């Protein structure tokens, strides 16, 4: 980003983009103008020669609706943390999930890709009140080889005997949880990543939506990536059990997803990318038996003129096929092309 | 709704 | 604004002001304080030696409410763009339509003025979805002369059979359409045209104006030399000026005209005035005056950064039964501000 | 704070923090994750060599939610003003009440205290529309001796016949209203006062609280020497401190006390007690205790930019009919926090 301060060993760093950004599609809930934009600071401070405190704040503003519409902006990221040295640290806040340590490398797509999982959704994206303890290469016993924990305090509903002071609908609700991760490169180019979590389900989690009954939250995940000579391999395979969204009708039983990338990078600054992304669900409630959550092939391609400005082109080529279990969990089943323009500080 | 310094409710 | 980072190439500026702004009306709606403040960046980064990118974001906060409020925040601006050197420019994203490159010549009040027309108002002000190209000089052709195109996508109802994914109010609501402009530099002379479809929902919900398609006609004039600046604009809309709450005008003219002398020493008096037509409205409102007021109001300058103003509007609306149906003001109101500008 | 930029007798600081804050209590009502952050900017321009224009703003934003939540982020402070040398200085805007002048000495706790009183309650924090007029050394009569004046305008309801631009519930509305203060001095003393009239659906909605006018007496002491610090501040309030959510206690005698201690490495263990005792409240509730708990806490500063801190709030209340009807929370809180402040 913009360093924009840097003195008494404490610098500042604001960065954030700008995107104008237009989809076509024949959903009426997702054609239309989609500009918005990004911004965030970053700080360090050197509290010693072997001590390091910093702290990072993301801040997402929609524009593409009209001066008097509301809910506009949200924060995505805000956290505090230590650095010791290298023995590790920790930070606390509004932050990512370990999940998202492996589930990372096939979210490099221009516009689409990243959404077998939600946001909020348990450790597997963002989430409020992680404590994260990150490590790097193990203590130093093996080199390369990264290591995390985390753990999540519960937050609620609204209000009723489960309540806590944030409240939110049980599609965001969750228990006392915990997560790790663990990433390796073999050798230059190719690397290894592993993770899992397990959470506590909140009471109207197993009461309010009609699909979805257990006691914990579960996901299995291992990636592998490839990474040099302007040429970007990667997939992620992931099994979840009570944790993944089944649309607004509550949650699947059983669920395996799977995302795999293929990008190069040219010498002029094109970068075309292929893609394909899925989603299965398993015995599910109310007869839907195995259902398909998501299904779709994506292809497009970046331009970049320069490390601040950059424009795109991606295609998404839905598979999914119209039944009784997409329409009543409000699942889109339409391709939708993206076109950007994006300013980068 | 609380005394200017930490926000509290 | 402040350059507060420049290097590689790219340069970033941030810009804003805080306004601490009380009103005095009798109009229960608009009295009381009305603090404020903006806050923006803008970037330009250099490609190459003859392209350039650049982007700008604009946010408007109210802090005129408790802390417990709603709505107090919302973008007044944000888009990207490219320049191609001197053979034009394009941008996309929540932008000024083309007929604001004409009707902003009367926008120079202190507090008031340029409410002949609203934002997110088809092309006339800030719209969502704009794709704008921008020509000066007009090519390798006449010198001084200013082109510009522009292109607005369909921003449709909350849901139904017209929703797209930003959904609104039918005041708000807006089909295909575009707009073209041209000033010239001659005092400055300039004329603006644009040409809109009219959504589904806003034919049918409100009960004034029907129509197919939304036009607007505008034509002004400038002259700022010898610290004098005269400006005036009169356009003519057909389906596209709001007559209040009730819906749209069939046919509006809006005529605005203002004067100020800008002193040495820091004082710069204005008068302006204001005026807004509407005919063949429905319900047998018939000839209304949506809008007619005089301003008159000075600014003092400290300097670049700091200014206080005091704004003076003189309503001559007469109060009947389309005013208040329409909730249209009719009171005078007395403005005193204090602006710092960073 | 942050100065990034200087430039042309204008500079511009940018401060704020980080708060990645957890609390832990019995109430289902505060337990949980309280993350946040702060972000303000403060400008000041020099307009000759004996006068000055500055603005100030801050801007809160809560990160303890989920991204489709509502009402997260609020102004905190937004006011411009100008400094005639030594004569006094001017603004208006979004700012402190001039009671908030002596009771900040005890505003010093890590997490909680200072809760007396409120955000928007009269005059006694940070409020709408204030002018305050602030003379450092008394003009020249006297040296070290602060004095200060305000005036508030209404703030009424949203709708109605005592309505207002920025309308908000009774627990928030006030009349006409001014304050003055008087600090003097390690030990210093101070004296704040103020009157402000009471809206009409402030005497009707809630059950509690009958009265034309609110005011507010206020005596502080404070000793700041040898990292040593002792503050001390008695207020009676008239029709002023909210009984909870039931409405205005009609008398009340708030009473806060703080000791804290700076160690030599950067440790700063403190102790306080606050206690606020209403009377002549209606409804047969007679005398009852709105707020009363002994702070413990302590916190730690790597430096300037980073620091941790632990509080321990014990609640001394009783729960009976009057705290649960006004939703006054009487259980224990224990708050953890890591800050990085830029």
């Amino acid at each position: 980003g913009a360093e924009i301060y840097n003195k008494d060993g404490n610098k500042l760093d604001l960065y954030g983009k700008i995107d104008g950004l237009h989809y076509f599609s024949d959903d009426k809930s997702v054609d239309g103008d989609q500009t918005y934009m990004r911004v965030g600071v970053k700080g360090e401070t050197q509290i010693n020669d072997q001590l390091t405190g910093y702290g990072q704040w993301e801040y997402n503003v929609q524009a593409n609706n009209t001066e008097s519409s509301s809910d506009q902006a949200w924060t995505r990221l805000a956290f505090a943390g230590l650095k010791f040295g290298d023995a590790g640290s920790f930070d606390y806040g509004r932050n990512y999930g370990v999940v998202y340590d492996v589930t990372s490398w096939t979210d490099v797509l221009p516009e689409f890709g990243g959404d077998t999982y939600g946001s909020d959704n348990f450790l597997q994206s963002r989430a409020n009140g992680v404590a994260t303890y990150r490590n790097s290469d193990f203590f130093g016993l093996v080199d390369g080889l990264n290591f995390a924990l985390q753990y999540q305090g519960k937050n609620g509903s609204v209000s009723g005997e489960g309540a806590t002071n944030n409240g939110r609908g049980w599609s965001k609700q969750n228990g006392d949880g915990f997560g790790t991760s663990l990433t390796y490169d073999i050798w230059d180019g190719i690397s290894a990543g592993f993770a899992y979590s397990h959470s506590k389900r909140t009471d109207e989690q197993n009461s309010v939506p009609a699909l979805g009954r257990g006691d914990n939250a579960e996901t299995y995940t291992g990636g592998l990536k490839y990474d040099a000579n302007n040429i970007y391999l990667a997939s992620q395979y992931t099994q979840t059990y009570n944790a993944t969204r089944a649309g607004s009708l509550g949650f699947a039983n059983k669920a395996q997803n799977f995302e795999v990338v293929a990008q190069y990078q040219f010498d002029f600054g094109l970068r075309p990318s292929v893609a394909y992304l899925q989603s299965k669900g398993k015995d599910l409630e109310r007869g839907y038996g195995d259902q398909d959550i998501l299904k779709y092939v994506d292809v497009g391609a970046t331009y970049y003129f320069n490390k601040n400005m950059s424009t795109y082109v991606d295609y998404k080529i839905n598979l999914l096929d119209d039944n009784s279990f997409t329409r009543n969990a409000g699942i889109s089943t339409d391709d939708v092309v993206a076109l950007g323009l994006v300013y980068q500080f | 709704c609380s005394g200017g310094q930490n926000t509290h409710c």
